[PDB]
Parts: C-alpha cells; structure tokens; sequence
C-alpha cells in the first residue's frame, strides 16, 4: 500500500527536538502525538508518514526495514549494534553522555564489581577497554535505585546535567562516551528510495550548521 | 526452537535441487578447466587459520583432536584450505581450483542469515594479469546464465588499492584510518567532509566518497601525488577494463564503489560483490587475494540460490499393488525392464510394499490395462 | 536494613496489590504515583516497597535485593523463574499470553517472523507446536509491529482485547494463562521466614 | 580484562591472606584428628569419574594423555579422590581425612560464581551414627568460630532419603521425579499442586514443599503409608536431632527444606547448606554419601577473604645509603637483626637502589648512633 | 590406577608438604616478596603470550564454553607473574612469590612429575647483578631453614657469552644449532673438527675447553671476543655470583658457559641447583625478559619431600569410655585441655565409639587419679 | 593367493604346533631352520605358512596378512587382542606370566621398577594390586635387568623356572596361566570358513 | 548378517544382569570361545549363549541347537 | 642407512601409505618431513616379509649392501639418513666417574683418527 518513506522517532525528548528539523524540511506532523491514541502518524508531505516507537526499538524498525529511516540516540546504536544500518547523520540533539556512577563517597569494593544497567553491552565493552572484569545484570526500567539497595555498585546510564542522580545520593564516576541523536537509513532505502530520501537529508545537514 | 539460528533442513524438493544445482555448477567449473578438490570439513588451527583475519578466527568453531591434544577448526571458509593445496600441488605456474562444500560459522553474518552455507567457489593462483579476474567473471556469469533466473544480479567493483595508496601517500595513523573507513561504511558525507578538512590529502579522501562510483574521471580527480602513484593508476585502470567487459560481454548493471573495503585484511585489490535483487548481503564475493604467489577467486552459498532457481515439476509414479502381485514371474520381469527404463529416464517409481503404500507428492500410477502397462494422472 | 524489601510492579498490579497489603499491615505512607521517591516505607517499620518496572522484579528478587515481589507470570516465564520461589498464585491481573496478528489475514506459508517483548516465550511455544520461526525482540509497544510488516504476528498479554481490535488485529493462538504470582528470594525464605510467614498467611487468607 | 569468566587472581594481601586462612583451616582440621591427603589435579576419567553424577561430568574438562591415548579430567571436585584413596587405605574401621587444594569448572554454579574455587573440605568414613555428621559440624562451627568474623552463616538442612522413599513407595518413573524435582527447585507451589493431583501419594509430595520447613509436625502431617515408613521416620528424627545440636550447642539460626536435592546423584541422607549473610550460592555444602559410610563437607576458601581481615602487615625498608657505607662485620650484625625481625613477621626489604620503594611501607630501618631501629614513615 | 607422573601425596607427606608450602611462602614475604595466587586457566592470548614452543606443547589445552575461546591450564607460573607486573608494578623494582599447581603434557625427566608444586621468587625492574645476588642469598636462607642432609650444588651458565661470539663471527642457524647440538653431548672431537673450518672457532672450543675456569677465561679468549662489553660483562656476572656463592654460603658452584637450555628465554645469567645427584635440578633459574628486566627461580616444593624431615607427630585419643561418663562441666574442663594440646600441634581424636582409633595413635589421653594425662601405647 | 595364510611363532610353538598341523593335512614341505625362505608351502596347496617373531603373530592375523595364527596368550594380553577371534585354548606351551626378583632378597616397600616386555600386562597387574610402578619397556631377554639394578622385578613367562634359578633369581608373583591359541581374523572367519572348519574341527580333535 | 532379537530374547529369559550381559558381549566381541565356555558353565541357559557363539554360523540347525524355552520362544523363532 | 623399502617395480597405491616398521618414530618423522600421511604398523621381528604378504606397502629398515632387499624382491626405494654406531654416556656417570671414563674415550678418539 504505502511506497513512500516510513520515519521511525523516538518517543520523549527526542522528538521534541527533532519536530524542528522535520519541518524545515517540509515533515510536519499533523497533529501531537502525545494525545492521540495513534500508531502510524501521517505528515504535510504525502510520501512520509511516521512511528513514534520506545527508542530502543527505533533501529530494529529500521534495519527489518519496517521504517526507511529513524532518529535514534548514540547509546542505543551502541547498544543495540549499527552493524545492518547507515548512520548518515549526527544530529547534535539530545546530548548527553554515558557515563559510570556509584553512591555518593562509596568506595570500591576489592571485589569483582557489579554493574545494574540498561546498557548492557556499552557496560561490557567500556569495563573491557579499562581492563576490568565485571558482573554485569540486565534493567529495563530506571537505574538510580539500583546502588542504594546493593543490586550493583554501579550503574551506567545516560547523564545530562547530573540532577537526577544528585537528587538520589548517586554521583557520575567515569566519562564512557558522548551521545547524540543520529539519523540512520535501512541499507535497502538508502539504495532504492535515494530520490526521495536526498532533499530530506540534505535539508537536516543544512539545519545543523 | 527445534534448532538453532541461522540453521536449516533444506528438505525434498528443496533438497533434490539444491543436489541438482551443487552438481550442474561443478560440472560447469570442471569443464572450465578448473580442478575439483574436496578437503575435509576439520583441520589444525595451524594450517586452517595461517594468516587468518581476526574475522575468520572468531567465526571459526574450536574443537579439540583426542589423538594429539591440538586444537583444530570447522571450516569457517574453503578459500585458507586452497592455499595450502596450491603451496603443496601447485608449482610456479598457473593452477585453477574449485570446491563445493559445507562450511560453519560461530555468528550469521546478516539479520536471520545462514551459519551453515553450502560454499561453492572457484579459484585462479599464479596469473598478476587482469586478465584471470576477467577468465573469473565469464565462468562466474556462464555459471549465473545456466540457471534461468528471473532474479536479476546486480555487480558491484570495488578496489582496495586506491584508499590503501592514498592511505600510505597522506601517512595516515591507525586511528584516522580506522575513522574514514568506518565513515565510508555508513556513507556519511557531512561529518566525512568536516573529517577531511583537517586531514592531509583530506581532499582526495573525501573525492573518494563522493565521486568514487563514476571511475571515468576519478582519476582526473585526485590530486598530483595521487595520480602521479603507479598503483593508484593501474587500481583505476583495471576497474575501467572490468567494468567495460561486464557491460559489453555480459549485458551487466556495474556499480563503482571504491570505499568498499570489507575485508581490508585479506583482499590485495579488485574486488567483486554480486547482488541478487535486493537483497542486503552479497550472493557472490569475490575479487584478488593472496597465495609470492598471485591469487583470485570467488565463492557464494548455493543454498541462496534456491529461492531464484526453478526445475521442472517431477514424475512421481507408484505401481499398483494389485496389479502387479497378480503377474506371473514372466510377467514382472517385463514390468521391471520398464521401470527401470522409466527411472533411467528420472521418473520416481515407487515398488509398493502394500496396497497403502502411498509416494509423497504422487502424479502417476503405472496400472494395468488391456494387455498393457500405462502411465495415468492422478 | 534488617527488615523485608518487597518489590512492586508500577501500573495495574499496585492497585490490585494494596487490598492485600493493607490486610497484612503493610500499607504505603503516601501515593507513589505523585512522589520522586524510590524506597517507600510502610505502617510495618520491618517492611518497605520497592516500585520498579514489571520485568525488573524478578532481578532484584532472584538477587536478594529485594527478599520477595509480586510479578506477572509473563514476566517470570520470559525471565525464567529458576532462582526464586513462586509462592502464590495471587489471582490478580489476569490475563492470557497470546499470539495476535492483523484481522483475518491469513498465516503466510513461510517462516514466520514474530515480533515480541515475550523472545523466550515465543521460541518455547512455537517450538512445542512445531513452527520454525524469526523471533525480533521488541522493548516498547507491539500493536504496531504487524500493521508496517515488522513481524506477521506478536506475542502479547490480552485481557479485554480491546487494545487489539482498536487497531485491526485479533488474537489468534492461546500460549497460557497469566497473574500475578508472590515470588520470594531463596535465601531470604530461609533465614527471615518468621516475618514473612504471617504477610503469606494474610495474602492467602485474602485470596 | 585479560582472563576468563569466574577466573580471577587473587594478589597481594589478599593471597597472603588466603595462604593464612587456607594454613589455619587445614592445621585445626589436622588437630582435631582429620588426616590430610593432597591428591593431584588429573587423573584419568575411570577413577575420577567413577559413578560421577551427569553434572560433575559436565563440570570436568577432559584433557588427553599422549602417553597412553586415555582420557584424564582436571578435578571439579576432590570427594571422590578422597574415595579412591579411602579404598586403598582406609579399612574397615572408622576414618577421618581432610584436604585443601584447586578445583576446576567448566561453567560458574551459579550467578557470577568462580570456576577456580580453593576447596577445603573434611570428611568421615566408617560410622553409621549420626555422632559422625554432630562432629562434623562441631569441627565446622569451630573454624567458622575462629575466623572472628562479623559475617554470619545460616544453616539449611534437608534430607534426601524422604522423598526417595517417597518416590519408591509411589512407584514414581523417572519423568514423574524429574519433573517434580524440576518443581522443588523452583518451589513452584501452583505447578506443583496441579502436578500432584494426578500423582500417586501426590499428597505427600505436595507437603514436602508447603510445610517441610516445620520439621516437628512433618510427620504427622504425612501419608499413613509414609508415616509407616521407618526409613521417613528415621530420617525426620535425624534432622530434629541436627536442629537441636545447632540451636543449643552453637545458637545456629536453622531452616530446614527436605525438597533441598541437589546432588540426588551422590547424596544418601541429611544434607547441610550454609550460606553466608545473604549469599545466593552456599558458602558450605556437606551431607552423607556413599560397602562404606561417609560423610563430609567443602569451601571455597576464597569466598572467605571478604569476611575477614588480618592485622596490618609491618613493612620495612632498610636504608640505603646507611647500608652500604658498612663494614663486613656491620653488614653482618645488621643481617643477623634482620633475619629476627623476619622471624617475628616483619617484612623486610634489603634495597637494590636508593628508589626501591617496598608497597605498603610503613617503617624504615635507620641508623643513628650506632644502632639500627624502626621509625614509622 | 593413576597416570605416568601423577602422584598422591598423603598422610605425613600430605602434612610435610604443607608445613614447607606454608613456611617457605612466608619466608619470600618476609624478604619483601608480594605473594600472587593466579589462576590454574587462562585464555592462551596471556598464557602463551610470546610462549616457547616447548611451553606451547606443554600446555593442556582446553575450551572456553562460554565463549568458545581456547583456554590452557598453565605448565608454568612466571608468563602469569608477567601478565600480573604489567598491569600493577610500573616502572621501579617489583617483587614477587608465588606457590601453586601446574601441570604438563609430557614428564622433562625418566619417570619425572607431570604436577609440580611449583614455588618461585621473581625480581622486576633491576639491571644490576644485585637482584640476582638478592635472589641467591633469599634461596639459599630457605633452603638452609629446611635442615636436610642433602647438599645442592650449584651450576652457573651466562648465555650472553655464547650469543656475543655467534654474532661476533656471524654465524649462520645451521651452524649455530650443530655447535649447540655438540655443547648439549659434549662432543669434544667432532666440536674440534668443526670449529677448525669456523670463524672465531677457537673461540668456542675454548667455551666447551676451558669454560669451567672463570678466572681465566676472558684471557684465553680471541682479540675480537675480549674487546666485547657483553662478552666482559657476562664473565665479570659469573665471578661476581661465584665468589657470592662460596664466601657467604659455602656453595660448592660450578661454571658452565655451554649451559644453553632455554637459549630463548634466558637472556643471561643461569643458575641451576641439583640435589645430590639427581639428573633434574631442583631449582631453575636465571635472567630473562618482562623493556622490562627480569630474574627469578623456581621449583617443585614436591622434591623437597623426600629430603626434609619432621618431628614425629603425637597422634592422642581421648579414652571413650571415660569420657561418657563426665558431667557437663568436667566435659568443658577436659575440652578446655584437648584445646590447649591442638594449640601446641597435638593431634587429638574425639572418639565416635569404644572402637574409634587414629591411624599412627602414638598416646591416650586417660583418666586416673581425677586427673587427664598423656600415656604412650 | 585365494587360500589361508598361518601365522606361526618360532622356536617351542613351532614344535609343539607340528603334529596339530599334520592331523590336520598340512605339513610343512621342508624345515624352516636351515632355510633363506619367508612364504612356505604345505601338503595342501590352500594353505601356506609364515615364520613370525611371536610378537608379531597377532599383527598379521588383525591386518589380515594371515588369516589365522598360533600365539601365545601372553603376547595377546600384551598386543590386545580386541581384533581377532580366540577360537581355541591350544594346550600347547603351558607356562604363566609371574613376577621375579632377586633370590631371597625382599621386596622393598617404595615405588617398584618393574623391566619387562610385558608393559601392559605389567601396568594392568600391579593396578590389580593397587601398586604404584614405573614400568621400563625391555625388548630383549629380561633376568640380567634386577642384577645391574635397572628394575626391582621383571615380569616373564616361567615354565620350569631353570632359567630365574641359574641367574640368581626366582619366581614371586603368579599373574596368570599362558598357553598358545589359535586367533583368526574376523574378515577370514566370516569369508573363508568353508576352509577353515575342517582345520580347526581336527585341532579341536587333536586337543582331546 | 545378525540379529541381536536372538541374544536380546535368551538375555531375557535367562533373567542376565547389566554385569553379565556386558561381559558376553565384550566376549562375543571378541569370539573368545574358552573364556566364554567358563563363564557359560555358571550362567543361566548358558549353553544356549554358548551355543550362539560356536554355532550361530549354521543358521538351518540353530534353532534346534537351543534350549527348549529358547525354542518356545516366538521371537527367537 | 636407514631406508624406505618396497616391492620390486610395485607402483604407490592412490590410498593412505602403510609403512610396517621397528622404527615407528623415525619412519613417523621421515615420512612428516615429506609432507606425508602414513599408517605405521609396529613389528618386532624380520621386516622384508611384510610388503610381500601386504602387511605394508612400505617397510623402514637399515640397509647396508641391500642384498636381502633384492633376494627378497624388494628394492630400497628413499634415503632417510646415514647410519653409525655411537658412544653414549649415562649423565651421572659422565659427573661422578670421568676419571675412570676419559682415558677409554681418548684412547677410542685415537683409534677413530
Ligand atoms: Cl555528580
Ligand atoms: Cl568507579
Ligand atoms: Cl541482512
Ligand atoms: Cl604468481
Ligand atoms: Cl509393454
Ligand atoms: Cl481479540
Ligand atoms: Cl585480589
Ligand atoms: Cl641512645
Ligand atoms: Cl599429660
Ligand atoms: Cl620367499
Ligand atoms: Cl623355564
Ligand atoms: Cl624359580
Ligand atoms: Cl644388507
Ligand atoms: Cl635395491
Ligand atoms: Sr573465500
Ligand atoms: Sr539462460
Ligand atoms: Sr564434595
Ligand atoms: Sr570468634
Ligand atoms: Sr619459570
Ligand atoms: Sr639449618
Ligand atoms: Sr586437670
Ligand atoms: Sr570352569
């Protein structure tokens, strides 16, 4: 039915920042997302609709090809591996970094430390360029729990201004790498719907700057 | 699941095709003058994974031989093997090889991808000329020909050379290296350019990437230090020829992409990657390696080509029971002279053991009628 | 702390849960929903909650964490359950796994390609009735997934099915029957059995 | 990091501290009579897996003789060595036998577990009593009481010998125990209610897991068929009486779970868990094994080093330049010094250079007069 | 039933083992050494790193099955002291001991180990001779603590001068390797042959000739051999560890520069100490590479067994009938006494039953006269 | 050559093995001593006979280099004798394996050194008694080994004993019982026993 | 050409041990006709096991050969 | 000199090599350092049997003149290395008793020269 381009956004922060740079280049959507009980969202420009998905979920969509093309933060491509799609564009939104972060003025235990994370991969990857070995568990949810009743003695997360985890008795420890809002492309799109994608792309690179 | 990822039956029609395909396509590369060989399945890790790339020692499984205490591999790949029947068998000049056979890996490369493929290939040692490359892609397409597709396969030329050259020429480190090949890959123009900007012969680099595919005037291009280098020169040079034989010759859709380098480790020059529609990861990879022996080759997992491939519907015949248990001896020794004839013709013909016994797929029964035996649709 | 960490699922199961709670005199002080607090305390000083995400409570049971939690089935099934002890059935949140695709589409003959947060049920199912399948793990919602090709089916908890046939899909299979169960830490069962015997006790009288 | 998954040095202070511990363990158990044996860490499969379970199977690496073509495994356990070496030289009369030493495994044991595990362990051959498996956790609750730690070990006793008679007198197939056991481990009471409906004397197998921790009305609460059962009774006895020798004697916090089966392979009655504060994975695992009675438990010493502590080491430098400006005979009197200091225990570094640096240091030896002495940095 | 090379080692050996395990461990960190425990396995990328190809073979290997990767159990410590000193000990001088299992494929010598004890000291991060002095002089304050009849001698090699002249007269592997084929037999007259047509040949026939006569050596040596540093250096080493060895610890030494085993992982300096006349030395030591300096020995503690002896043991039991017959409180009197004994290394049984007897029982502790005491049997 | 291959041993089974042979139709044409011949023919011409170093009877018997052998049971215990078929206890050339040492000297209460060409009968053996030894492979004749101190005991087939006697030795251990069998290859035996029935009906006649 | 049935039905009923079992197997493996004589001697139906092994070739008089409840035995038949 | 030996005139077989030997570990060793696979059989006694009732293709011996090769249709076919008897000296005995050794190793150095 549909042989336009399908766009897959992340749901929060994300497409706030990304509602900008889809109407410079001509993307509107028509109408929030946030009150709507709604799946597939239609735009000003007839040849894309979109699909405001859990972020973690945006490369999946586009590497089965199920969406053309998606906004996806640096730790999630980390995370999940960007090996099946084209990362064609640094954003520069949403910025952020991941970082480690412990209890505040917690000393390393001489054990074999235990990392709580969504970032499961990151967390193997970085305590592995460091030379460290690591017990590593799985979260889904929010992390900052997890060091104040002894599920891990860190965390690896996603940290802006820090707020949230002062707020709770945490402290960012270790720098592991800058995050970024990025635009990848299915590697098929990329090569049967160039024409369509192009002035889009090209209308994002001129947003940045 | 029954079993695991990137693992399959490959069952009945399925599997008498694939059968039918292994053999029509080495016939094909023996009748090409190409040298069958069949090497084991397990080796040493000594001899399978010499000078293997970092790749193919992670998709290599490791096993260990009760006989000695060593370590050996699955074949991950046939190519490794080759070399060493070259470097036993093959002398100072030309020899031609080719192979069909099962090989493992650890990981699918690929979303939902195979880890079991059925390697066929073809390889050419001893020849530095374009021209083994171009003997190559004639058996490769007399190969492709064959087999009535309607799938249509897509060439893509790539050319090691040229970025490694130009990596040696602006002395490049590792990490900076590392950076461009990892922005080719994703095809990213802006943060390449702004890469490039503050690199030296960034230009050149960057010209890669964007004006690489039209070769004609790639070298017109490229700075004075580039296209005063000899094997920045001949690198183009042979993209041009192939790219031409494959359009005249073959009637073929060629690509240019000289950012192509997957296999950076163990590819020394042109490189070929066939594409069957669209689908993301190549039918056939080929292109120049090493043996100071000259190499060049090919391979693709003929399990891919059944989904493209068609043979003509089978004759599955049953002879009725009834029937034939009321012939006299004389009688049945007429029957089988033509059952056999009929199965030397490849009709399937079932002998009941019961008046149920029933072939899977049935189209005909050979029954008995006047003084007579006949073939009847179902 | 030397008391008991109960872990709680946030959304439906807290409501459900609460009765049970207040029964066995262990009532939060404050509503959750409008407070930036991660441990909560109790009218019992021995016992605080925990509000963590559905899929969490079975990690932070199994790792002592928490000494025991109310979780789906789903959620012990895609988990696994073999570190903790499922206690009680509690007989709230009922629901049934299913598998879901669009409205009278037919199963393609192919391999089929399920989309679902539920990864291990799926493979565990579809192996028992005999179906090769690609399994594509989802972390968010999985309404979606059928309608732009993701996958031909999902695997999904359905309750109403409400949720499904306001976007054009239907349940197909039926995988199992779901609630919430009272799982506990097996450390915890055998050195603080004395507190947690009379809140079993009260949560089975409840029931 | 550069090593395996659960395989981890252990250096420094740390090694020096499990080099006590594994000293001190090993002397106590010497002392209370226990002959130490150190049986090596191959040997081939025929002995060291004879009659092995299917898991101690998986969790020994096999490697190849190239003397003799045969199969050896490293050992994943040392008990059944301590049953090769029992054979040989043990009689028929009651015997003791202690040991420390390396074991390896092919997978941790569980969450985040070591595969290179210290195991220090005693055990008792020859006595039917239950005098024997009351020893036993004397000698334990002593070296546990040793060790002056704050950390506290909670004990879970279980009883296999239960629920195989159970299981005989049900007449119960091997899917039908399989899956139970499957059940028990998990105390998955819903499944195993359902499950128990359509078994034979499923009763019973239901109350092992709802109400086999109240080991003073278990009984009672049995099947007329099981309570008739001497085998049940005897066995129900002998975790009363392990319970009350814990509580009085030792003031041991005791659970009991008779659907405890972990080893149902090797195990032939009580069965004795401890763990260690909150620990998932048992600091001590023992019990009764197997025409010989035996009975025993093992540690992973090195899961100790996080519960106790040394004093601080003294650390000494001598100085550099003071030294070498002696005579012969000064150098001499100052090494005779030297060597009683380290037969006290200091750790004294005699230095190559005037920047060798001892780690830790926390005196110097100085001269000044005419006499060397120790200064606090 | 066990496997060539392969040993129990039980009862008193067990004990002895111990005890030297234990006391000579405490002795290296007495001396400044950091005591290391690394693991038995690790992925042979460190274990192997820059192995020998007779380390390579000596390795059992094994798989890693929670990544696939090829794992060894390790024949030999110091590549793990490596691994170890270059994460933790920087630039300066650093120390380090270690005791722990290894294991090899084939046995080195007739009827030899295949499970060495294997103990050692090594010295990072030192050029001067005065590390290998310090090692020598902490071997030898260990060896005399062990108060054995049997004598070690001592043999010094120095590869260096070997190397200095095969590079000097530039010779080819082929002839390189038949020199040290002929050195290995001491073949004097097929090495007279070949070394008539070599250049420099003199050179090494006087290795092999005069070689044991360190004095005199770097006088009998070619123009071209005698203007070498190296060459100076090396035999200028061996006098300074000769004199070393005979004035402060009355060591018998011989001198051998044709002494090149491990001419690939020796860099110079070699000692080897044999005991009495056994054909394998009991320590190996010597120079080698971490750039990073390097020297250290190590040995079976397993070898030493049968050359040290300890005090017999008291093996007590307690009297079993009397005993049963105590009060509570003369029970808690009498075990305040076993207590006492353990303390001073007693071993004492508490008997299970009127038959309970220890192995090699040597006194019974009995009652007579409302008193407990000692009686031998 | 469509007819049967026999493996004999030299020296006594030859001897003993002559009458077998001629009960059952198959002489030998002439005397192997006294000749330079590898391959010999018998009366009946489906037969021929080789002249092996016992040890090696039951390697041309497996490979089926001869279809059938005489050999000593002490050398299959020693071979193996996983891949032949022992078809008959022959009652020729009784002895038994037993272990010896050292006339009136006693066993010291160490490790053993066992010197013997029957390593793995050894090996087995002293398993059997839950003895730790190092066993010495000797390929020659064995009574000289405990004089020069090489091993303890050697392990050897003894029949009357003259031989330990007049070295200083004597007999110690009984192992087990020795005697020839007749060993077939399993191919032959399935293949060729309308040839070979009749010959081993008259051995198991010539038994009894 | 075999049949294991056969030696299945006379381990049957002549009730063999696991032990026994195997050590006729390891001897029939081998066609060791002394040893197995001996352990036939002390074995139930062990003529029957015997007989296998010494005149199993003759396949027309096999059966014949064999003990009466080996005879009455339909399978072995 | 220890030699490879076959049947006279018989060509390879196109199979896996059988070498029957007493030298299993040189045989072993020579035919790896040709790059080729073989099964070696032990033999304890007389060799030139072998090949001529298909034991092996191949034998291993010492051959001086080669006369029994060729009186038993065999032919020496590969050199594998040249063959003299030597002097070896136990170890210890070299240490403890040189005093006693080396005026019999003079003297057999001299009567080599
Ligand atoms: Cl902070
Ligand atoms: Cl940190
Ligand atoms: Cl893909
Ligand atoms: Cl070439
Ligand atoms: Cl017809
Ligand atoms: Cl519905
Ligand atoms: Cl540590
Ligand atoms: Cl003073
Ligand atoms: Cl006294
Ligand atoms: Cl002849
Ligand atoms: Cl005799
Ligand atoms: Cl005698
Ligand atoms: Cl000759
Ligand atoms: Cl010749
Ligand atoms: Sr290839
Ligand atoms: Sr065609
Ligand atoms: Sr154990
Ligand atoms: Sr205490
Ligand atoms: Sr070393
Ligand atoms: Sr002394
Ligand atoms: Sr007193
Ligand atoms: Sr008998």
């Amino acid at each position: 039915e549909f042989l336009g381009l399908t766009l897959a956004l992340s749901k929060g922060r994300i497409l706030e920042e990304t509602m900008p740079l889809l109407r410079a280049a001509g993307v509107e959507l028509l109408e929030d997302p946030e009150a709507s009980r709604k799946l597939i969202f239609p735009t000003s420009n007839p040849n894309v609709r979109v699909l405001i998905l859990r972020a973690s979920d945006v490369p999946t969509y586009v590497e089965h090809g199920a969406a053309d093309f998606g906004v996806a933060g640096k730790d999630v491509l980390l995370e999940h591996g960007a090996n099946h799609v084209y990362e064609l564009l640094d954003l520069k939104i949403a910025q952020c970094k991941l970082m480690t972060a412990g209890v505040k003025d917690a000393p390393l235990p001489n054990r074999r430390l235990r990392i709580a994370t969504k970032y499961v991969n990151v967390a193997r990857a970085y305590f592995a360029s460091q030379g460290q070995q690591v017990d590593v568990i799985k979260l889904y949810g929010s992390m900052e729990l997890a060091p104040l009743v002894g599920l891990g003695d860190l965390i690896v997360d996603v940290v802006d201004t820090g707020n949230t985890l002062r707020a709770n008795g945490l402290e960012a420890r270790d720098h592991i790498c800058d995050v970024s809002s990025r635009l990848i492309v299915n590697q098929v799109s990329y090569k049967r719907k160039f024409a369509l994608l192009e002035p889009i792309l090209d209308s994002f690179k001129n947003s940045i700057n | 699941g029954m079993l695991p990822d990137g693992v399959a039956d490959v069952l009945f029609e399925d599997a008498h095709k694939q059968e039918v395909l292994r053999h029509q396509l080495t016939q094909q590369l023996i009748t090409h003058g190409y040298q069958l060989v069949s090497p084991p399945m397990i080796e040493f890790t000594e001899s399978l994974l010499s000078g293997a790339s970092e790749d193919l020692k992670r998709q290599t499984f490791k096993i260990i031989d009760q006989l000695t205490g060593r370590l050996m591999g699955i074949r991950a790949d046939i190519t490794p093997q080759i070399l060493r029947i070259d470097a036993h068998h093959g002398g100072d000049g030309i020899a031609r090889y080719c192979y069909a056979g099962d090989v493992i890996h650890t990981l699918p490369s690929g979303l939902f991808g195979s880890r079991t493929p059925l390697q066929l290939g073809a390889e050419i040692f001893g020849c530095e000329s374009i021209a083994a490359d171009i003997e190559l892609i004639d058996v490769l397409f007399s190969m492709i020909n064959s087999l009535d597709m309607s799938a249509v396969l897509h060439v893509d030329l790539g050319h090691v050379t040229i970025f490694k050259r130009l990596a040696e020429l602006a002395a490049l480190s590792a990490s900076d290296t590392e950076q461009l090949m990892q922005l080719y890959a994703n095809k990213n123009l802006p943060e390449l350019k702004q890469v490039c900007q503050v690199l030296p012969m960034g230009s050149d680099f960057y010209t890669l990437a964007r004006f690489g595919h039209d070769i004609a005037n790639l070298l017109g291009r490229l700075s004075e230090n580039a296209q005063q280098d000899t094997k920045i020169v001949t690198a183009i040079d042979e993209l041009q020829r192939l790219k031409a034989h494959l359009q005249v010759q073959w009637q073929c859709a060629v690509s240019i992409d000289v950012t192509e380098l997957s296999g950076y480790h163990y590819h020394t020059g042109i490189v070929f990657n066939g594409y069957i529609n669209s689908e993301t990861q190549p039918l056939v990879r080929g292109g120049r390696f090493d043996g100071p022996r000259q190499a060049t080759g090919f391979s693709m997992d003929v399990s891919r080509l059944l989904a493209h491939t068609q043979l003509d519907a089978p004759f599955i015949v049953l002879i009725d029971y009834d029937a034939f248990n009321n012939l006299d001896s004389a009688q049945r020794q007429l029957l089988l002279q033509q059952v056999a004839s009929l199965r030397q013709q490849g009709y399937r013909v079932t002998m009941p053991l019961t008046a149920e016994d029933m072939p899977v797929g049935l189209t005909h029964r050979l029954s008995l009628a006047d003084n007579q035996w006949r073939l009847h649709a179902v």
